């Protein structure tokens, strides 16, 4: 995301992959998070991979 | 004084794109909204989009949703907006607004206040 | 009819006022106090003549009054003189940060 | 108040039930605040202060 000014927030947009209501057929669906509610998976450098 | 500029009128052929540009002095850039309106010949103004030059989010109409991209250069206080897909409906002068003033508490994106307009600039697809 | 519906053209003596009328519809005209008119002329550039619904800007001739009722605004002139005779129009905000204009409406003092 | 048009999105989670989320956002991005009058604050923090 881009906002640049630090006086407002943005939301992230995070993407995942989803078990469907007939479970083992998935489809990639997306939904806005409040930064408060996500962390950075792990230590490594990817800074793209992100958990609750 | 407040007052604002664009670029020239020009000739463009059917399905090309267009660069065209806005200028505007005696304000803050970044505290107005920049909002283009659109009036075909002898038709009712059509308005295209607005653009926040403080942080650059953009909106546009249902019909324009894809074929207008819209930006700015805060280093040199000038508007663009890159209409895309040209066609003879396009044949119209193409007008720089300014719109409410911007803080941070209230949304006045929507508010039609256009207190000042630009000279206007020509397009002809044909 | 552009997107607002208004009459087309109306024509009347000095003195009078010519008023035009700027329908119309719950989401567009009727939700909200964000209602302007815009006085264009035959190579020119359009004149900004009220804002938020009842007040005019600076370097507006104070003929000029607006008024608003329900789903419907218009735009009073009272006082007509032969500098009145252009074509107005309406706009407004129109939700999910949209804004309509109108069909536009000339004026004349005979 | 929290100026942000938010719009809601839904989500399948396993048979039968759904994950409601925020899908858009219409309109400016814009900041969440609180306001108080400070006529009344300066007053009655003073008020708290004889106490
Ligand atoms: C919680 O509490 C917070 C408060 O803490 C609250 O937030 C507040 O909300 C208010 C609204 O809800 C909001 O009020 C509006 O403020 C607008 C700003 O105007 C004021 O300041 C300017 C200062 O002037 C600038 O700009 C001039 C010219 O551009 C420039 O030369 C100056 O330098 C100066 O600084 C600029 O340049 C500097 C260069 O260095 C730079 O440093 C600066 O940063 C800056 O860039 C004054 O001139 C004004 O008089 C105000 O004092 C204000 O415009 C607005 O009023 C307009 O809108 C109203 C509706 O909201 C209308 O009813 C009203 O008539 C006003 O209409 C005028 O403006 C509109 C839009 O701007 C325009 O369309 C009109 O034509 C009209 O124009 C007038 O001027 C032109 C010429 O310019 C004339 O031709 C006309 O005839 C008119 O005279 C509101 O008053 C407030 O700012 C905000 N507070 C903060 C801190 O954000 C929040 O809402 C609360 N929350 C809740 C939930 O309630
Ligand atoms: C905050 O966000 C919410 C969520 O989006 C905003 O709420 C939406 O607001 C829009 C208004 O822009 C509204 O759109 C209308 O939905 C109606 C269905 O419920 C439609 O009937 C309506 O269509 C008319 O307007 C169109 C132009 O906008 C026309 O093209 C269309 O032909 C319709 O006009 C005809 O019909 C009318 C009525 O009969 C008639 O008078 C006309 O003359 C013409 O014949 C719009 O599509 C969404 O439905 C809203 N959605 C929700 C969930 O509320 C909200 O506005 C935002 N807040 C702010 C302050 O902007
Ligand atoms: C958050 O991220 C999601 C993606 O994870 C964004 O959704 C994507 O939005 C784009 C732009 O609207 C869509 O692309 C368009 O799709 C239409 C389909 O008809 C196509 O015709 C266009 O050429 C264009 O490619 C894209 O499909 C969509 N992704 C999905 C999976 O639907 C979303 O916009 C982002 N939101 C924010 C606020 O950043």
């Amino acid at each position: 995301a881009t906002v640049k000014n630090g006086t407002v927030e943005e939301m992230k947009n995070c993407s995942f992959n989803t078990t469907t209501e007939i479970r083992d057929k998935e489809k990639k669906e997306y939904a806005l998070f409040y930064k408060p509610d996500i962390v950075p998976l792990s230590e490594t450098n990817n800074t793209s991979e992100y958990r609750l | 004084q407040v007052q604002l500029v664009q670029s020239g009128a020009e000739m463009k052929k059917p399905g090309a794109s267009v660069r065209v540009s806005c200028k505007a002095s005696g304000y803050t850039f970044t505290d107005y909204y920049i909002h283009w309106v659109r009036q075909a010949p002898g038709q009712g103004p059509e308005w295209m989009g607005w653009i926040n030059p403080s942080t650059g989010r953009t909106n546009s109409p249902q019909k324009f949703q894809g074929r207008v991209t819209m930006t700015r250069d805060t280093s040199i206080s000038t508007a663009y907006m890159d209409l895309n897909r040209l066609t003879s409906d396009d044949t119209a002068m193409y007008y720089c607004t300014t719109g409410g003033w911007i803080g941070l508490y209230s949304d006045t994106s929507g508010y039609p206040n256009f207190d000042y307009w630009g000279q206007g600039t020509l397009v002809t697809v044909s | 009819q552009s997107a607002l519906t208004q009459p087309a053209s109306v024509s009347g003596s000095p003195g009078q006022s010519i008023t035009i009328s700027c329908t119309g519809t719950n989401y567009d005209v009727g939700s909200y106090n964000l209602v302007s008119w815009y006085q264009q002329h035959p190579g020119k550039v359009p004149k900004y003549i009220i804002y938020e619904v009842n007040k005019r800007p600076s370097g507006v001739s104070n003929r000029f009054s607006g008024s608003k009722s329900g789903n419907t605004a218009s735009l009073t002139i009272s006082g007509l003189q032969a500098e009145d005779e252009a074509t107005y129009y309406c706009c407004s905000y129109a939700g999910s940060s949209i804004i309509f204009f109108g069909g536009g409406t000339k004026l004349t003092v005979i | 108040t929290r100026p942000n048009n938010n719009t809601r999105k839904s989500v399948r989670i396993g048979p039968g039930q759904t994950f409601y989320a925020t899908g858009d956002i219409i309109g400016d991005i814009k900041q969440a605040h609180c306001n108080i009058s400070e006529e009344k604050w300066n007053d009655t923090l003073q008020k708290v202060g004889i106490e």
